[PDB]
RNA sequence: UGACUGCUCCCUAGCAUGCUACUACCG
RNA sequence: GCGGUAGUAGCAUGCUAGGGAGCAG
């Protein structure tokens, strides 16, 4: 159970890098692409979660694009 | 015949457009899933049963979401002749039985 | 069906076929009345169904209508409907690097690339306040993401290098404080 | 599509189809909105409108919801109940609905060409909702009013601050000073080209420079408008002063330049709004510093 | 449905009939109203149904024709765009080089394959890594099919100008890699 | 930007056939 | 006294047309 949550919250990471349109850079939107791809295939829930690290971090690593404070204080993310 | 149940879940829970992430919107993809995933019942495994009853009681809570939900805000009232049908197991069994309706 | 002229009529018919042949009477009377009769109540029992499915049809009407409408609702708030479900599922998760690095990021403390997962390739974030500073870097090694790195350059807004002995409590508010660490992975 | 009528308080997906705002209007609402006046089309998530190919019906009266559609009177399926009957038109919130009491707000004042006396004197008899969509129609009508005069072009260029300007075709010409901006753009052949700001003044034509210009053949110069979205918060605050000084940042000096100052920042530090009726030198100038500092 | 041939002699015959009966009269002005009010709805009913029938035969007819019509303006308009199409894409044929290469056919026909090869103006190039890169475009010239071309552009994956001096081994992993070359003819077709 | 086939479920409209019913005409 | 015919209403059956969706190669 604890393998298909990463997985769909991988799903979902994907949905929302790319709805703030991350693929008009060809180099970050391939390495997003490697690293969703693999997440969904893996079969042990280590290296899904250090994949799923790298992939945050790009999210993360972007100033304008979202508030992390507010998506904080909405009764989410700790 | 019966499918891989991995298949039918994998139907049930990735789709393409957003508007089918709202059941009561499309309560007929359901009843086409439960449909195919019917002859999963005679299986010896666990399981494979219950993907179908999950199915059903999915689509009974769709349908009891909509009702309600609609009478709620609004105040059409709405009525539950001959929709028990797509929740019990007689509906689907019919599919697989040789006599050919429509 | 009770409201309508028809009822009325099949009614008062009714009454009157009842009563005069349960007071009993002869032939042509009762011929008559059923003759009077039936004609009101083929009327009431068009009307009877007509309603119906007038009604149903009305209700089912009402109803994709309310689906169309909400369809078009839900497809235009998709970008906070996602972020504030994916925020939801990554609170679910609860994992310690995860809740490390978003607590970071919501601190200030943001990086700048991709985080590597190798023993090597190099890694730059952005530190704004000495109490992150504190926090993070204590002596030469680097604690980011439930890992260890070591530092190995300090740079200003200005650009210029910073040693490491050089920040201190009162040693540090003369200084361009978004600094920039770049550190490697260590094994 | 789901938006708000709240004279009568409900919820509406309907609108009139003429009108200035395409306002809100729910099923009774809209209903007397269509016989105090004469405004008979509305839209819906739809709009109605008979649904055979090569049909044409604009008036909603006669309509009938057919077979998941509407048909019509002239070309006549009539399998189906009229859309306007028994008080109300047909839509969601058909039941959870109010009705108005003054039966023409709108057909007093959205009815007239928004020029009148009349219209200001009502939207200050209203209540704050109500005067919002008078404020909102006043903008949407001085937009509206201003998109019926010419546009000045200069064709033929000559040295700047004296050009020559012919205009429009038929059209009347706005007032002359510089209160309208003649900020238009120019076309190479099908697009929009940088152009910048110009005013018309003196007409030979003189012209005064917000910015410096070297205009070429053809350049087009006026206010291309768009249309004042709806607002979603109140325009003044209800009065209600403050318990104490609670929540403010006190000081310890005391301000001595300006002889009006000290009651006033006790006021501030009990009046929740404050507006006053001042020519220049009224506080404007040294009152504002005054609560700075 | 109110003003049929028959209406005024059916309603006229009911009233007279309705009346007679309001008189009192015996049960052979009945047996007559009877009668003929019978007949008189009987041959209402046909003058009832046949003229809806009718009006229905006749509002279809016209939908078709209707949508025959429309059809007919769409045939049009994508006739005008086809045409509008070819005669574009004509005034780009080099009517020169084409010529003088159609003249040398023994008889008129050449393959489609070696028109471009020997009488396009423009090449575009799509290079995957440097290794690639250095082997066929390095420089500022280069030959191909038996000509030579000059570059005149280079861009990357997203579409952005990139410069020649940072083309190299060192700075190659720093760029969208799937670069698109634009040259020129030289002393041939522009 | 969305290929060629096959099968199945749901909703509406029309046509044909059959069952029953209500009046009327005819013998 | 029985049958035939003409409209009207409800119900059932099979096709055609339109729309929405599911699976398979
Ligand atoms: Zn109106
Ligand atoms: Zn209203
Ligand atoms: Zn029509």
């Amino acid at each position: 159970s604890k393998m298909s949550d990463v997985k769909c919250t991988s799903v979902v990471l994907l949905s929302v890098l790319q709805q703030l349109r991350v693929e008009s850079s060809s180099k970050l939107w391939a390495q997003c692409v490697q690293l969703h791809n693999d997440i969904l295939l893996a079969k042990d829930t280590t290296e899904a979660f250090e994949k799923m690290v790298s992939l945050l971090s790009v999210l993360l690593s972007m100033q304008g694009a979202v508030d992390i404070n507010k998506l904080c204080e909405e009764m989410l993310d700790n | 015949p019966y499918p891989d149940p991995s298949r039918i879940l994998g139907a049930g829970c990735f789709v393409d457009d957003i508007v089918k992430t709202d059941g009561t919107l499309m309560i007929e993809r359901f009843v086409s899933l439960a449909i195919d995933a019917y002859p999963l019942t005679k299986h010896p495994n666990q399981e494979y049963a219950d993907v179908f009853h999950l199915y059903l009681q999915y689509i009974r809570k769709l349908h009891d979401e909509l009702t309600g939900h609609m009478l709620d805000m609004y105040s059409v009232m709405l009525t539950n002749d001959n929709t028990s049908r797509y929740w019990e197991p007689e509906f689907y069994e019919a599919m697989y039985t040789p006599h050919t309706v429509l | 069906f009770s409201s309508l002229p028809s009822y009325a009529a099949f009614a008062t018919a009714q009454e009157a076929y009842e009563q005069a042949v349960a007071n009993g009477d002869s032939e042509v009377v009762l011929k008559k009345l059923k003759k009077s009769l039936n004609v009101a109540k083929s009327e009431f029992d068009r009307d009877a169904a007509m309603q119906r499915k007038l009604e149903k049809m009305a209700d089912q009407a009402m109803t994709q209508m309310y689906k169309q409408a909400r369809s078009e609702d839900k497809r235009a708030k998709v970008t906070s409907a996602m972020q504030t479900m994916l925020f939801t599922m990554l609170r679910k998760l609860d994992n310690d690097a995860l809740n490390n690095i978003i607590n970071n990021a919501r601190d200030g403390c943001v990086p700048l690339n991709i985080i590597p997962l190798t023993t090597a390739a190099k890694l730059m974030v952005v530190i704004p306040d000495y109490n992150t500073y504190k926090n993070t870097c204590d002596g030469t090694t680097f604690t980011y993401a439930s890992a260890l790195w070591e530092i190995q350059q300090v740079v200003d807004a200005d650009s210029k290098i910073v040693q490491l002995s050089e920040i201190s409590m009162d040693n540090s508010p003369n200084l361009a404080w978004p600094l920039i660490v770049t550190a490697l992975r260590a094994n | 599509a789901v938006g708000a009528c709240v004279l009568c308080n409900s919820q509406t997906s309907l609108r009139c189809g003429a009108c200035i705002r395409r306002p809100f209007l729910c099923c009774k609402c809209c209903y007397d909105h269509v016989i105090s006046t004469s405004h008979k089309l509305v839209l819906s998530v739809n709009p109605y409108v008979c649904n055979a190919p090569g049909c044409d019906v604009t008036d909603v009266t006669q309509l009938y919801l057919g077979g998941m559609s509407y048909y019509c009177k002239s070309h006549k399926p009539p399998i189906s109940f009229p859309l306007c009957a028994n008080g109300q038109v047909f839509g969601l919130y058909k039941n959870t609905c109010v009705g108005s009491d003054n039966v023409t707000d709108f057909n007093a004042i959205a009815t007239c060409d928004w020029t009148n006396a009349g219209d200001y004197i009502l939207a200050n008899t209203c209540t704050e909702r109500l005067k919002l969509f008078a404020a909102e129609t006043l903008k949407a009508t001085e937009e509206t009013f201003k998109l019926s005069y010419g546009i000045a072009t200069v064709r033929e260029v000559l040295s700047d601050r004296e050009l020559h300007l012919s205009w429009e075709v038929g059209k009347p010409r706005p007032p002359l000073n510089r209160n309208y901006v003649f900020t238009g753009y120019r076309v190479t052949k099908n697009s929009k080209v940088q152009i910048g700001e110009y005013t018309f003044e003196k007409g030979a034509v003189v012209y005064r420079g917000t910015t410096t210009y070297k205009l070429n053949v053809g350049d087009y110069f006026v206010l291309t408008s768009h249309t004042v979205m709806p607002l979603s918060a109140p325009t003044l605050v209800p009065q209600e002063h403050y318990v104490r000084i609670t929540g403010l940042y006190p000081t310890l000096n005391i301000s001595d330049e300006f002889s009006s100052n000290v009651a006033n920042y006790q006021k501030v530090g009990m009046q929740k709004y404050s507006t006053l009726q001042g020519p220049p030198g009224t506080g404007k100038s040294h009152f504002a510093i005054g609560l700075a500092l």
